[PDB]
RNA sequence: UCCUUGAUGAUGUCAUACUUAUCCUGUCCCU
RNA sequence: AUCGCUUCUCGGCCUUUUGGCUAAGAUCAAGUGUAGUAUCUGUUCUUAUCAUUAAUAUCGUCCUCUACCGAGGACAAUAUUAA
């Protein structure tokens, strides 16, 4: 039995996104040994290519490698478009908006000036006191 | 090529302030930063400039002093210009010269 | 009281108030004319129209300021797409555009407003 | 190097509406200390004498 | 008759907001459910839609997210060859927007474009070579299209500008992930020879551990504590190869 | 009624017109048709509804009786009401009949009836056991 | 050889009250 | 302990969001009329959908063929018995 824990870190850049997003796609796959083994003794020496090795411009892939791109692909996506979760919408707040664009904006400036204008609200709801 | 005659003097100067400000801004921030962000800072030297002429103490309480600094440098070249124009001005109101109606109400609204 | 109500919600110009209405009849005439024209394909009557602008044509016509795909080291000549399938027994304006996200987060919303309120 | 929204005295270009707390957040203003000298004590003493 | 008495519900200023909020006066109800028959209106609708996103590319000129927009618009429509044309247009708008190419590429492969999408690959990893996404992608592509060799010549390729050290890695993995511990032998020692670091020799040291080479192992640590000397070594490699002798 | 999305009402044999009714939000009235008693009128709006405007004196729309559950994004139609008003049948694009009941407003029954776009639906006068209705497809039906 | 979902008198008419292509420039009442 | 589904809670992205300038750019109280339009209040009529079966046989439109006519095929309910 094995355990393993993956928990993230704040953003800091669009590559190390990338780089976990990539690691948890290549930890996915997984490789059949069958078709490696047959391309390899069909290729021969040039299946181990230099840069300059020859085959830039060959490889045809078979319709079910490029269905297994495309459904890989198609994950990928989804699991993208999930990328910011939906918050949900309590109606018992004292709102504070006039309009929906304003109520992202008095989130932000919650986020931002939330932990320095914070006596000011305790004044304001004890009757604009102290 | 339209010129900067009379009546688009103040106009270029803002518009060339803020561009100004966006060159530096962007050679401000390092490697990884997510390159936005250049609205809202100059929404922050207009809101500086405004304190500079109401003589309200600007401060806004997080805000990267780089960007802070910044912004007092290019509030205190528009200060020094706005303060020498308004010399110049009184000046030749003073002396007799030729000088707008428009130019004599924005000298005293200076002054 | 009321006219405070009125005046917290307004956040509007008179040039952006007048642009909604005409964004209002925009979509009006639109659908009489298409009515109007629709009979008449119905029916089977061939009455064309004029059309005096510049450009705006240009763009069903053929693809707008095309840029050919820079090519190269993979022959790209033989493969294509398949199109989309029309299906004009079903499909709506919205069908093509797609839900809009105020209609799917006020779906959102009330299921919200219903589990807090029966819980 | 995180940029905080600009909230200001006089500008409200999309009409919005923000908390009070928010929109008096002129910090400068509250920290300015208005802090008395200790030579009026001095000058009301003696007149009064 | 008017009753002046002292009140219970004393309204505040958040009910008032509440009650602004609730009015709409700015909320236009939403198009009306318009059902388009044959092709004349759909073209109609093609038309209406193009315009205004031709008008909005004219306007903003940059802001990238116009182009992805009406680029998407035109993908979901199956009218590749427009967005091959809007994509190729943002591109000329601004080259070095890494999303830009990574929407266009997805795009080929999404619609089994499979050699389009590798020539866009191949032009990306050539403009903007420093970018690490696009290599990590066309490798990827490669090694689920099955192209195993392709994906061999594009490491290499990679491996071509010293990248750093998880790009050795990815391409360490790669070759493990089929067989060829040789081949990943190899991948090794140009890693610690184009990356000298103490972690590096450590982590090629535990790779011949884990895998049951230790003789070669015993090279390899025989190798690098003569190759970084005397005075420079912190405690970590000398307590590595203590506990691998351990 | 008019393209251009207003009402004018006559005297007869008078140009001038007494009352003229438009709001921003009315799209359009291709069809309009009259109660049996005189007493109600109901267009269908391209917007998707069907409207009543009170015939009396006071033509107002009420906005106690409404209709949508039909589309007709933009078809000429025809709307009837059931003598005795009781129901109210609108024939629409996608060719199903709706009917609805006028008392408590709401759709009592619904036909896919036609596989093309229908439009005059006609309730026999006399009969309560029938109607009659017409649409592209070329047929004249009876249900 | 089909086909798809529900929110407690109503509806209509008459009467009363509140804002002009449309303009004029200000005062009451008790000790 | 592990994998998948569902309910609930929470963190991160949430500049995706306030897109110029000056003399805050300037200024700052009120009915006079009508008809016409809109809204509210009563005055009047709400609870349900309507109308035999089994067996047997066979004028109008459309298509095809032959020289308006004839033939064939299909569709549209009809007749009889019995409670
Ligand atoms: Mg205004």
């Amino acid at each position: 039995k094995k355990k393993r824990k993956n928990p993230d870190l704040g953003f800091s850049d669009y590559a190390a996104a990338q780089l976990r997003q990539y690691h948890r796609l290549t930890k996915q796959i997984k490789p059949d040994m069958e078709t490696y083994e047959r391309l390899r003794e069909k290729h021969g020496e040039e299946f181990f290519p230099t840069s300059n090795s020859l085959l830039h411009g060959t490889h045809v892939p078979s319709t079910e490698e490029i269905d297994r791109m495309v459904i890989d692909l198609e994950k990928q996506i989804e699991k993208r478009d999930k990328y910011s979760r939906r918050r949900p919408y309590n109606d018992d707040a004292d709102i504070d908006y006039i309009n929906e664009r304003n109520a992202k904006f008095n989130k932000k400036a919650e986020r931002f000036y939330g932990k320095y204008t914070a006596e000011i609200k305790q004044n304001l709801e004890r009757g604009t006191a102290v | 090529a339209k010129t900067v005659t009379k009546q688009r003097v103040e106009s270029h100067f803002d518009l060339e302030l803020r561009a100004a400000v966006m060159h530096d801004i962007l050679d401000m921030m390092p490697e990884g930063i997510k390159q936005n962000k250049a609205r809202t800072i100059l929404q922050h030297l207009s809101e500086a400039w405004r304190c500079w002429k109401a003589n309200i103490p600007w401060k806004v309480p997080g805000l990267p002093t780089p960007i802070e600094n910044m912004i007092l440098r290019y509030v205190k070249a528009k200060a020094d210009w706005w303060t020498n124009t308004a010399h110049y001005n009184r000046e030749r109101i003073r002396r007799g010269a030729t000088v707008d109606k428009t130019v004599c109400k924005k000298n005293l609204g200076r002054l | 009281l009321s006219e405070a109500r009125a005046r917290l919600a307004n956040t509007q110009g008179k040039k952006a108030k007048r642009k909604a209405r005409e964004k209002q009849l925009e979509e009006a005439r639109r659908l009489a004319a298409l009515q109007k024209r629709r009979e008449l394909r119905a029916a089977g009557i061939e009455i064309q129209k004029k059309r005096k602008r510049k450009r705006g044509v240009d763009y069903n016509a053929e693809i707008p300021f095309e840029k050919k795909p820079a090519l190269g080291f993979y022959d790209t000549s033989e493969e294509n797409y398949q199109a989309l399938d029309a299906d004009f027994r079903k499909l709506r304006q919205q069908d093509l555009d797609g839900e809009l996200r105020s209609e799917k987060e006020g779906r959102d919303r009330k299921k919200d407003k219903q589990h807090l309120k029966r819980k | 190097w995180k940029i905080p929204p600009c909230i200001s005295n006089w500008k409200n270009a999309k009409g919005y509406t923000i908390p009070l707390d928010k929109r008096l957040a002129a910090d400068g203003r509250g920290l300015q200390t208005v802090h008395i000298n200790e030579n009026f004590a001095k000058l009301a003493e003696a007149l009064y004498i | 008759v008017k009753n002046k008495a002292p009140a219970e519900v004393q309204i505040t200023a958040e009910q008032l907001l509440r009650e602004a909020k609730e009015r709409e006066l700015e909320l236009l109800p939403p198009p009306p459910q318009q059902k388009i028959t044959d092709e004349e209106e759909l073209n109609d609708y093609k038309l209406r839609k193009r315009k205004t996103f031709e008008d909005n590319i004219r306007k903003n000129r940059t802001v990238i997210s116009n182009w992805i927009k009406y680029a998407q618009w035109e993908e979901s429509l199956k009218e590749i060859q427009r967005a091959r044309s809007i994509y190729e247009r943002a591109l000329d708008v601004d080259y070095r927007n890494i999303t830009l190419w990574l929407k266009y590429a997805e795009m080929e492969m999404k619609n089994r474009q499979v050699n389009h999408a590798r020539n866009i690959w191949d032009r990306a990893i050539t403009t903007l070579p420093r970018v690490n996404q696009f290599w990590y992608k066309y490798t990827y592509m490669e090694e689920m299209l099955g192209n195993v060799a392709g994906a061999r010549q594009v490491f290499e390729r990679w491996m071509e500008w010293q990248p750093e050290e998880q790009a050795w890695h990815s391409y360490i993995n790669f070759e493990l992930r089929y067989k060829e511990v040789d081949r990943a032998r190899t991948i090794y020692e140009r890693f610690v020879l184009v990356h000298p670091d103490v972690k590096n020799w450590i982590k090629y040291a535990r790779f011949e551990e884990k895998h049951a080479y230790f003789a070669h192992a015993r090279k390899v640590y025989e190798r690098a504590v003569e190759f970084f000397g005397d005075e420079h070594m912190d405690e970590h490699l000398y307590v590595a190869f203590a506990k691998f002798e351990e | 009624t008019s393209d251009d999305k207003s009402l004018r009402v006559w005297e007869w044999d008078i140009p001038v017109d007494f009352k003229y009714i438009a709001e921003p939000s009315m799209h359009s009235m291709p069809a309009v048709t009259l109660s049996p008693n005189g007493k109600w009128l109901a267009c269908q709006s391209m917007d998707n509804q069907i409207l009543i405007f009170g015939a009396q004196n006071r033509f107002r729309l009420n906005k106690k009786k409404i209709f949508k559950g039909h589309m007709v994004a933009g078809y000429a139609c025809q709307v009837d009401f059931s003598p005795d008003m009781s129901y109210v049948i609108s024939g629409d694009g996608n060719g199903k009949l709706n009917i609805w009941d006028w008392k408590t407003t709401k759709l009592y029954s619904r036909f896919k009836a036609h596989d093309k776009v229908c439009i005059g639906a006609v309730w026999h006068p006399h009969e309560t056991s029938k109607v009659i209705t017409c649409g592209w497809d070329g047929l004249i039906k009876l249900w």
